[PDB]
């Protein structure tokens, strides 16, 4: 059940939808509508739609009335009666969108055609976001892609991370598992499988080949550093060169310069970098001081 | 009957947000603006005195 | 698995993409709309695209939709349908992007061409950034690029750092392994690998490449000096000379003048620069001094 | 270990490179803007290259 995980069938892929709609039953949170006239303008649209016509000269002051975009994905393979769940997020100087429902809402594709209808009711939290809410369930598809699978006989697993050595592993469990030329590697991210013609055999195939085992060889050594949310990651392929460090307000538990041993393992590494007894901020300026040395044998990326 | 016909070469990036963009930006501009009826004829010199215009000592 | 930590594949290499989009679902803490008026425009351009036309003249004054622009990495040997993560940065005075959403945006290159699009929910952090935030899987990736890997029977393995030493152990090692004329040196930073035509082939040479484990040879000694951060990093080849240093407010633990022993390990070199007594701001001044003098036998670089 | 301390080899050597750029997420620490007019002109010139004309 690791292949599966590591790679992504070919045309096998989500889409992305997105709508436009109203969410009604709000308790006095909703937009003010004298600064966003496109809640009124539609509201009078859906009215008219309905056969009601209000005059274009009249002031409308509602309360209850939120406009909304609405967005979905798209799965693959997705049928026509088929039920999503979508977010409903407003847009403008709304107050809360806690007990309200979303009107029927088209949501569109990036071609502009109509690939599902939304309607239904809101789950907001309630520290908890109050104007963006999730339905589950809420859109019903109203169109389908077509699709070339089943159609000739070779299909691709894209790898999610790119590496050499984890397409061979794959190829090689494939070959291992079901004959000799039934998987090829193209490129570091993408392994070509041979299938039989037809839809369900290709079906058969596929299941066969998700759930397989692949044992995951060692990754390139990489260090995450996230400065927006104060956090650092290390994997367990980086290792540490000796060097000394010197930082502010931090000293030998003595002398601001402190040794870092030479380090092979995680554990020593993580070791090493808590005798500094550095917070993780001084943490992460100190990384980089090392990379910038080159004591840290490791791939620094901040994200 | 007016016709007024238009020919020129815009760049994409001149163009405004209202899908507008005004005559002094565009490359090549032709602008033609005319007319035909009795109107029209009645602004065209007559054909002796063009052969004058063109042709008189003076 | 340390060539793979050494070196980059040619041809297998990362993209920027970056792009506009807007946020919704804030909850007021979204762009003022009165002093960026590309939000209200592309809010506008949005909904007409979608079917609502809003009057030219009319005062739109929105909380909840923030401007943002997007930025996304373009993996090696992409294929569309594969997601990756996005970073979402608002573009003026908003004020937060908690719990907002990001709409459909196209991705766009160097060539101003789209290569993925982008929706998804943004996580913040929340002394954490407020106005920046990361979508995992955020993009879909719509273009796939030429490539000339499987072309050719040669491929250059690009060194992380430059040098000489590590680029003939590389080859050494590779020839070792591999027969003969299996790599070659072209520079201080390429190696020239000779590998089979085809694109499976190479794939598997790769896979045998990458993991193989290669000595690192010394490097130049180097002192990293960060003034901005207030950081000192020494590496394992610096060595020290024998010469007297004085400083404000530094005396022997006694006169102002103290004697600095010739070092010739690190550890020497640690324990003569604590015997100073020194504040890492005080020894970053000291460090430069003894550049200029000649008593420290490192290159010194400010970062 | 010592000549490659104490030499360069020639050819080589490393450049200097520079570039204009702007940097957005910033919490209300940015350019004011009305000091700064460049700001929002390649701002204005980025919307522009992407489709907006402001």
């Amino acid at each position: 059940e690791r292949i599966r995980d590591l790679t992504s069938v070919q045309g096998v892929r989500e889409n992305s939808l997105i709508g436009y709609g109203l969410v009604v039953g709000l308790d006095g949170t909703g937009d003010q509508t004298t600064q966003t006239p496109f809640t009124t303008q539609t509201l009078n649209n859906m009215l008219s739609q309905l056969g009601i016509t209000v005059p274009t000269g009249t002031n409308m002051q509602l309360k209850n009335v939120a406009a909304v975009m609405v967005t979905a994905s798209y799965p693959p393979f997705a049928r026509q009666g088929q039920t999503i769940d979508v977010v409903v997020s407003s847009m403008g100087n709304a107050k809360s969108l806690r007990g309200g429902t979303l009107l029927m809402t088209p949501l569109k594709g990036v071609d502009s055609q109509v690939y599902a209808l939304a309607q239904g009711n809101i789950l907001v939290g309630g520290v908890n976001q109050l104007n963006g809410g999730r339905i589950t369930n809420g859109a019903i598809i109203e169109r389908e892609l077509p699709t070339q699978f089943g159609a000739g006989n070779t299909i691709n697993l894209q790898l999610n991370d790119e590496d050499f050595t984890m397409a061979q592993q794959i190829t090689d469990a494939i070959n291992r598992a079901r004959g000799y030329g039934s998987a090829t590697a193209l490129d570091a991210r993408t392994v070509q499988v041979r299938v039989p013609s037809g839809n369900s055999s290709q079906v058969r195939f596929l299941a066969d080949i998700q759930n397989m085992e692949v044992n995951v060889t060692p990754q390139d050594a990489k260090v995450v550093i996230n400065s927006r949310t104060g956090s650092v990651v290390m994997n367990r392929e980086v290792t540490l060169d000796s060097c000394a460090v010197a930082q502010g307000n931090l000293s030998v538990t003595g002398g601001s310069l402190q040794s870092v041993r030479s380090s092979a393992n995680l554990n020593s590494v993580v070791r090493a970098l808590n005798a500094l007894g550095a917070t993780p901020m001084d943490l992460m300026s100190i990384l980089q001081s090392m990379q910038s040395a080159g004591c840290l044998r490791a791939k620094l990326e901040i994200i | 009957t007016e016709f007024i016909r238009f020919s020129g070469v815009v760049n994409p990036r001149t163009i405004s947000g209202s899908n507008s963009v005004p005559s002094t930006q565009v490359a090549d501009a032709r602008i033609e603006y005319v007319g035909n009826g009795y109107i029209n004829e009645a602004q065209n010199m007559g054909w002796l005195q063009r052969f004058f215009l063109n042709l008189s000592p003076m």
